[PDB]
């Protein structure tokens, strides 16, 4: 009515469980071998004699006469890096200026070249993401810019994480204080006059915490010349105005310790022509500016909540619409649940008093190359930083439909949003219990 | 007459 | 419905009264027992 | 008896699993494209030939003969901002002093008026996002208080975050220390006469942690009038007092380092004339204070627990009451849950040594601006910071009664409070799981 | 129009013992130390005089 | 004779 046999040995009854596990001593030996935790074979017999293989010709047999089904709750468990190339966390384009020259007698000519710098894997938190890209635009000026004209003063894009504008005097049109206020509140993007950046190829974009408003329509492309309104202001020459104790103030710093220009667009106004992305978000105009077609969000170092796709080809019935096949990146899917990865978050109020301290606990400048212009500055490190953190995941699915005939030697396959095999998983393994769910 | 509303002085 | 009243300089209320069948039937089948059936139409409750 | 056919497949019997999921890359493509992870389609069919569209056209059918359900597990994955323009978190009316004359002759006139201030998106943390606030009180004066007269000395409305009577001695009638004690016990907002603040519609209010003892009369307003008894006393003259040592005492320190007057009701009073909420809730009358109707809270940053509204219009049957409708903010629902934000706490001891130390790793005094003024002064940072977190939220809802016939594109929708598609859903995804419950 | 709401009425067949599953969602903000919960108050015995 | 009940040195 209920059975459940097996080669020979006693008939259970009602229910039971198999096991799916890749840990096995026998099966890793033959078995996979050129496989791994996320795409491999498993024998489910689990009876001590018997070459597995061998095995693989017995079978478990579950009553002919009822529709069986089996409970699936599963063990995952990774240890994926907050930044790699699988999951397009270690690329990402962003337009540089290539080479400042002196031509045809009096013309300046300034060319701009689209790049793809990447990162060297793992490096978590967000923070250090920002610098490590940072760095990255920098190493690249070391290899093209400098030796092609090009100075610091011009070096375009710059990822920051301040509020150029909290000095800022209405009246004035000056930051006051004669510094941007280096207190860190949400990372941004600064561009230069020609540059801009590209994510449209990756997941970085996320962890800056700015997206689209219409996430499908593919292509996330920031130009500087988006950027409207919100150009950061100049600051007050603090030195001039006091001494001077008319009024110099008017004076806005053209430039700073080892002379790096502010780039001002002219003589008489008090913007530069850096332009800010949080600035055009909520300084500029609402209707038409960037706020009108991007969003302001929390940052979350893992990128972004992908799922996992679980499939089980040689034990449940192909859910309603699947079709079976035998094409790995095309198995029925079973279940499917969260690539196991948290945002733990910390607090750090050592956040540039530590920036101020950890410039001279690493033995070098190598992120803050240029400590004293205001803006090429290192971003301040912000209080509460964020990293991924890998996390087992004893997940629960729900009864599957089971075949009436389980094979010796079961696929198991984990695949990931686009449907393939994910290399950062350490651990995977099933258990299922089957029970009676009507006759035929 | 100008208040900068800042203590430049510390 | 559109009413059209003589303006007053404070705020007043146009007061409706929706004429209908308001009743109750009362059951006593037992010794300190009340059952009752109330049935408000139009504009049921 | 209780199958489940699709085009022309095996049937299935008893249960399977229908996947509403966003990611899948064909129909991103085509279909939403305008729409966002909150209102769009997806193809509930999974079968790799069909275009999409041409998929609509087929239908996953529950046996007829019997009435089905489904069970409805979702994952939800949000990041919104702690202050936002969308939550009602970036706004906040406080009326201020616009202007301060010399009138006909003799008259000192003072001309009040409401003005609404907005912040800048994301801003997290509790105590900075009072900060931000005092700073807009600020930045506001900056553009019209001084250029009409209005000194600093009578600048109305600051949040602060002590108790201004920790020192009081009841028979000196002043602070005795000659400084308001330092520490911070709970967000509270201070009012000179004439003004005050109104938070009708704002959420911040939550954030300060200041209730209606009576929620839902729609009307937050706090005026300065309201805050009777409870007036912030004054410093004691701690150099004259020491110095002279009949002792002067008595002697109520008037102004400060740079010049500022501590209004004084008048040349005799130990009080001054700036109005502490904080002290009328727990100083002042209980029974006609404003303890009597205002409710000192505990602050939560997410301003407010907020839940959101699911509906799958097209795949579960309308819910007892819901009736049908074509009208996106008006889809029936069928399973409610708390927006993914959760208030994570820390300890900073390092908090007011850190304002201390805060103030030079942030190269300006953008916040204390007033550093003599005991009043104007930066409120102390509390030790113990929240600060929103966004969190995947695996939730269950039950089981659903379903369609018979199950269309090809199912529409998600997760909605809010008030019924309108929320922008800061990055993932939303849901498993749903047929299986039958009658017959008919 | 609620109110007029409050006249209809949602029937589980009659013919049936109806029951229902009842998950909540609670969330307050109660202080540390406050009033209702008797968390402000406490008696102590102290000196109140010296005398010659 | 009158006790501020406060060090004011230090």
């Amino acid at each position: 009515r209920n059975s459940i046999r097996y080669s020979e040995l006693a008939p259970l009854f009602d229910t039971t469980r198999v096991y799916l596990v890749d840990n096995k001593s026998t099966d890793v030996a033959s078995l996979n071998y050129q496989n791994d935790h996320s795409n491999f074979l498993t024998t489910v017999i689990q009876n001590n004699d018997y070459s597995p293989g061998e095995a693989s010709t017995q079978t478990i047999n579950l009553d002919d006469r009822s529709h069986w089904g089996g409970d699936l709750k599963t063990i995952l468990h990774t240890n994926m890096p907050n930044v790699n190339e699988f999951m397009f966390t270690n690329k990402f384009k962003a337009r540089v200026m290539v080479s400042r020259s002196l031509t045809k007698d009096k013309q300046v000519e300034l060319k701009y070249e689209w790049v793809e710098f990447t990162l060297p894997e793992g490096n978590y938190s967000e923070t250090m993401t920002i610098d490590l890209m940072n760095n990255a635009i920098v190493e690249h000026y070391l290899k093209v810019g400098r030796q092609n004209g090009v100075l610091e003063s011009d070096i375009g894009v710059k990822f920051d994480t301040r509020n150029f504008r909290l000095g800022f005097d209405p009246v004035t049109g000056l930051v006051m204080p004669g510094v941007y206020t280096n207190e860190a509140f949400h990372p941004d993007i600064i561009l230069l006059p020609g540059c801009g950046v590209d994510f449209t190829h990756s997941r970085l974009s996320n962890l800056l915490g700015i997206r689209k408003r219409q996430p499908f329509q593919e292509g996330f492309r920031i130009t500087y010349d988006d950027l409207e309104g919100g150009n950061i202001p100049a600051l007050l020459d603090v030195d001039a105005y006091q001494a001077s104790l008319k009024k110099p103030v008017i004076k806005p710093l053209t430039e700073d310790s080892k002379k790096r220009s502010y780039n001002l667009i002219s003589n008489d106004s008090t913007f530069t022509q850096y332009r800010s992305w949080y600035l055009a978000y909520n300084y500029g105009d609402p209707q038409t500016g960037i706020r009108s077609w991007t969003l302001l969000c929390t940052p979350d170092v893992t990128c972004g909540s992908e799922q996992v796709y679980w499939s089980l080809p040689d034990m449940m019935q192909d859910p309603v619409t699947f079709r079976s096949t035998s094409q790995i990146s095309n198995f029925p899917v079973v279940g499917a649940e969260l690539l196991p990865v948290h945002s733990k978050s910390f607090y750090n109020d050592q956040a540039v008093y530590s920036q101020l301290i950890r410039q001279f606990t690493s033995l070098t400048h190598v992120f803050n190359r240029f400590p004293e212009n205001q803006i090429l500055a290192r971003p301040p490190a912000p209080t509460i930083t964020t990293v991924s953190e890998n996390v087992p995941a004893l997940t629960d699915h729900g009864t599957l439909p089971l075949r009436n005939s389980i094979g010796g030697v079961q696929r198991v396959t984990i695949t990931d949003a686009r449907r393939r095999t994910c290399p950062y998983v350490y651990k995977a393994l099933g258990i299922v219990s089957p029970r009676v769910l009507s006759s035929r | 007459t100008f208040n900068p509303v800042y203590p430049y002085d510390t | 419905m559109t009413f059209e009243v003589d303006p007053m300089d404070e705020p007043t209320l146009l007061y409706v009264l929706f004429e209908v069948f308001d009743v109750v039937r009362v059951h006593r089948p037992h010794r300190g027992v009340i059952e009752t059936v109330y049935l408000r139409t139009p504009f049921s409750a």
